[PDB]
């Protein structure tokens, strides 16, 4: 589920300049304009653009991705990897300049990821998604006979 | 085997049994995904009336976010079944389960459950003075 | 009386089952099996060398470029341990699984020895009903019978007898069942119709028709 | 004369949860267990190919006739009293009296026992189609299709099979017919009467049940470590004084699971051999006349009726 606007780490999409904050309200700002990139201040130099947040350990991890994507007011179901861009030691964004930004929450699940030859990540199932995902996860494969199999135990919690 | 069965309740002295609450090993049935992409889940040995409250109560820890499905549960003697519907003609087994019950993905295709079926049935008649002689073969 | 009607099922036999063979996916099952088990057998023992077993790193040579000899000795221990469950299970199961194809490999090399070479009076040892003879067929890592039998079709109702006596003697057959046909009697064999005329050569003499039940009064004909 | 000859043709069907029975209920105990890698998958598809073979045992011993027969309304095939063998239609329960009286004869721990693919009522019904198909189609309904004899001429045959001429069968046989009923009285007072002659069943049954008896006490153990309970070791110490005790349990638990599941394959090759063997007894026995001597009874042999049992078959040469 996402909210269009037309906890352990945030998701970010965005169909302009943008802003974030992160605190506990002294301030950590991080301010990207058209060229520049402005950051403890570390300074250095349609479509979609995906910026994933973790933080773990004292440690805050900026994922970065880019994609052509169609005119359209929501978004189309598509497949696209991001890859790492920055590692830095140390929730609501504001944005400025007809635009619209989605937030998703993340929580801890097991993928299972398709590589290939001069692969990149070409396809990939959840493993918590589906009885059959659960199978397609367990048999570690995308093809599954007919037939009765095991997975897992079921319990329920107090 | 050094495991704490019975408490006596150390305020209004009176006595506590102590069971370990619903457990135990699930399974998935599925035609192949060659044919389709629904399956049907097998509970061991539940009386899962307190399954499905459970469930209902979301407090199972198998997490199946977008599954939710109360419409056709079967009772067996290994378990019950979520996800397939009773059907009281008998058929050659397709997919063992237990007991008597085999799955199976006849008819539009769904996963249907049924009793086992013992074979081709016939009955040849008896008389004490009659005989049966072949009168042609094939190699 | 009959050769080429046999020799036309023989090549209609061959031909059925050489596409049977080539049409499906799913008809040599247990080489495919024996197969995937030991593909799976390797494919865990393999993956199983690459955990930790509880140290600080699962690779032997980082443990040894970040440690000392009285440190490192400890970490050491324990992927030996780990590793030596891991091939000791290993080794185990394959020597059960040896143990199940040489009981398999027993039973085929007597089945081959008892049924090519020879013709076996086992029922339903080789083949689905009567059996005749049968050639093999070389297969990855396994053998294929082609055993050909002889089953019996269009079964017809008769009315049958015990025996039959003449004059106060009683008439056994031979070899073979007396029918009725709806006609006067006849001798047959038990596994294919052909009447023939009832004969002192083809049956034989003992006591009198008092004792045994069902007796039929009939005619035996003397060939002079 | 008519004899008994007992064998096992299945198992007890069991799995263990891997995760249950070594840890409780602590997430850091699957951790640490998730430390030594994909090793209990191991032991759970091991089982469960075992399991598998239980229920092949089963199929491949008993349904052997790709049609089955009506149970005839008459229970006498001249002289021949039948009526022990044959389910009768009075009592709700369809099984035979030799089967009545031969039935009667013989969790915290994540242990389970799966049910059998064919329950009781399925294997009976096995048992009474192939023993009216044999007292009235003869010996040919499983080498082809079912032809009917008469139950007389079908004993003249066999007794042509064994060496001895028709007349000697024809010339008397209101005393084979009383020998027939005498030794069917007899095997039916020695099976009422004594508690001691179905050993090998009940010998699997007490194997299988000291190995989980034994698994289930080995489980007290403490290992050499401070207390014997997981839940007592997490609610006395910290996450680094616990650590070793829990490694010790872990190896411990690990050793004895791994040491039951090679038991449970070896008794499981010895009943499969078992029921190879009684697979193709009863398919060189019933459906035809064997002339190997001394496989099938105690001298020459005529026919053989089976019957079932509790995880077993039990023949009448
Ligand atoms: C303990 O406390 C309970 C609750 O107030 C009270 O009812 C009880 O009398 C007390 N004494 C004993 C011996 O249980
Ligand atoms: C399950 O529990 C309910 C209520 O306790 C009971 O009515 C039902 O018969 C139980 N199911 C079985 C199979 O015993
Ligand atoms: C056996 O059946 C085939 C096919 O119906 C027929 O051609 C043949 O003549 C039959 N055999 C005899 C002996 O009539
Ligand atoms: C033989 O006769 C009986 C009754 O007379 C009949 O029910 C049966 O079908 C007949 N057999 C064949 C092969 O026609
Ligand atoms: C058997 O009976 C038929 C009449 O149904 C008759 O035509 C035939 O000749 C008889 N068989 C022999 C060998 O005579
Ligand atoms: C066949 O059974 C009937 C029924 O009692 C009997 O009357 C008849 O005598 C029997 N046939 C022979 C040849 O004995
Ligand atoms: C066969 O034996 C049973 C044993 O109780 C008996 O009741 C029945 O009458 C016998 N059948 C006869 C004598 O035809």
């Amino acid at each position: 589920n996402v909210t269009g606007f037309h906890k352990d780490g945030i998701y970010f999409a965005a169909t302009v300049v943008r802003g974030w904050v992160f605190g506990s309200t002294q301030s950590v700002i991080i301010i990207n304009n058209s060229t520049n990139v402005v950051i403890f201040e570390y300074i250095s130099d349609k479509h979609l653009r995906e910026f994933v947040f973790k933080n773990k350990d004292g440690f805050l991890y900026v994922y970065k991705g880019y994609q052509p994507i169609d005119v359209v007011r929501d978004l189309p179901s598509g497949f696209n990897t991001l890859k790492p861009i920055f590692k830095l030691p140390l929730f609501r964004a504001i944005l400025t300049a007809a635009a619209a930004y989605f937030v998703g929450y993340l929580k801890p699940t097991t993928f299972m990821l398709k590589y290939d030859e001069n692969g990149t990540i070409t396809d990939a199932v959840d493993c918590s998604q589906n009885p059959l995902a659960e199978l397609k996860c367990s048999v570690k494969s995308f093809e599954i006979d007919k037939g009765i199999y095991q997975t897992s135990n079921f319990r329920v919690v107090p | 085997s050094d495991f704490t069965d019975s408490v006596r309740d150390p305020k209004t002295s009176e006595i506590l049994d102590i069971s370990p609450c619903s457990f135990g090993g699930v399974s998935v049935i599925t035609p192949g995904t060659n044919a389709s992409s629904e399956v049907a889940v097998l509970y061991q040995d539940v009386n899962c009336t307190d399954v499905s409250t459970a469930i209902h109560a979301d407090q199972l820890t198998p997490a199946w976010r977008i599954y939710s499905t109360g419409n056709n549960v079967f009772q067996t003697q290994a378990g019950c079944l979520i996800g397939a519907e009773h059907v009281d003609t008998s058929y050659e087994c397709d997919i063992p389960i237990g007991a008597g019950i085999c799955a199976s993905y006849h008819t539009q295709k769904s996963i249907v459950a049924y009793t086992m079926s013992l074979g081709a049935d016939s009955s040849i008649a008896y008389s004490n003075n009659t005989i049966a002689i072949p009168t042609n073969f094939s190699i | 009386e009959n050769q080429k009607q046999i020799a036309n099922q023989f090549n209609k036999a061959i031909s059925q089952i050489q596409e049977s063979l080539t049409t499906t996916s799913t008809a040599l099952g247990k080489l495919q099996d024996v197969v995937n088990q030991n593909a799976q057998a390797l494919n865990t023992l393999v993956k199983q060398l690459s955990s930790n077993f509880g140290a600080i790193s699962s690779v032997l040579n980082d443990i040894l470029s970040r440690l000392d000899k009285c440190e490192a000795e400890v970490q050491i221990d324990r992927l030996i341990t780990g590793r030596l469950q891991s091939l000791q299970t290993y080794v185990t199961q394959q020597l059960i699984r040896a143990a199940e194809i040489r009981a398999s490999a027993n039973l085929a090399a007597t089945k081959m020895s008892e049924c090519v070479l020879g013709q076996s009076k086992r029922v339903d040892f080789c083949g689905k009903g009567y059996h005749l003879m049968s050639f093999p067929q070389a297969a990855p890592h396994g053998v294929v019978f082609l055993h050909v039998t002889y089953v019996p079709s269009q079964e017809r109702n008769f009315t049958t007898a015990p025996a039959i006596c003449h004059e106060g003697k009683a008439y056994f057959p031979r070899e073979g069942v007396f029918v009725f046909n709806g006609t006067s009697w006849f001798i047959t064999q038990r596994n294919f119709f052909s009447p023939q005329i009832i004969t002192t050569d083809n049956t034989f003499v003992s006591g009198n028709c008092d004792v045994v039940i069902g007796i039929i009064n009939n005619t035996v004909y003397d060939p002079l | 004369s008519i004899t008994t000859e007992v064998m096992p043709v299945s198992m007890a069907k069991t799995s263990v949860d891997c995760n249950m029975y070594i840890c409780g209920d602590s997430t850091e105990c699957a951790n640490l267990l998730l430390q030594y890698g994909s090793f209990c998958t191991q032991l759970n598809r091991a089982l469960s190919g075992i399991a598998a073979e239980q229920d092949r045992n089963t199929r491949e011993v008993f349904a052997q006739v790709k049609q089955m027969y009506k149970t005839p309304t008459l229970k006498y095939f001249g002289g021949f009293n039948f009526s022990q063998i044959l389910p009768d239609p009075l009592k709700p329960t369809k099984r035979s009296f030799i089967e009545d009286l031969l039935f009667n004869k013989v969790k915290f721990n994540g242990l389970t026992v799966l049910p059998p693919l064919l329950t009781d009522d399925m294997i009976a019904a096995y048992t009474a189609a192939l023993v009216s198909g044999t007292a009235t189609a003869g010996w040919t309904f499983g080498a082809g299709a079912a032809l009917q004899i008469p139950f007389a001429m079908q004993m003249a045959y066999r007794f042509n099979g064994i060496g001895v001429t028709q007349n000697v069968l024809y010339e008397n046989q209101k005393q084979i017919a009383n020998q027939f009923n005498k030794a069917i009285s007899q095997i039916q007072e020695s099976l009422t009467t004594t508690s001691t002659a179905l050993g090998k069943l009940q010998d699997v049954v007490n194997q299988n049940a000291q190995a989980l008896n034994t698994l289930v006490k080995q489980l007290s153990s403490n290992f050499g470590a401070i207390s014997s309970v997981l839940n007592d070791i997490l609610s006395r110490l910290d996450k680094c004084e616990a650590e070793v005790q829990i490694d010790r349990l872990i190896t411990g638990r690990l050793q004895s699971l791994q040491t039951y599941v090679t038991q449970q394959l070896i008794r499981a090759a010895e009943i499969r051999a078992s029921a190879n063997l009684a697979a193709t007894k009863m398919s060189e026995c019933v459906l035809g006349q064997s002339k190997r001597v001394d496989f099938c009874g105690k001298g020459y042999h005529l026919m053989s009726f089976p019957q079932a049992a509790p995880h077993g078959v039990v023949f009448l040469h």
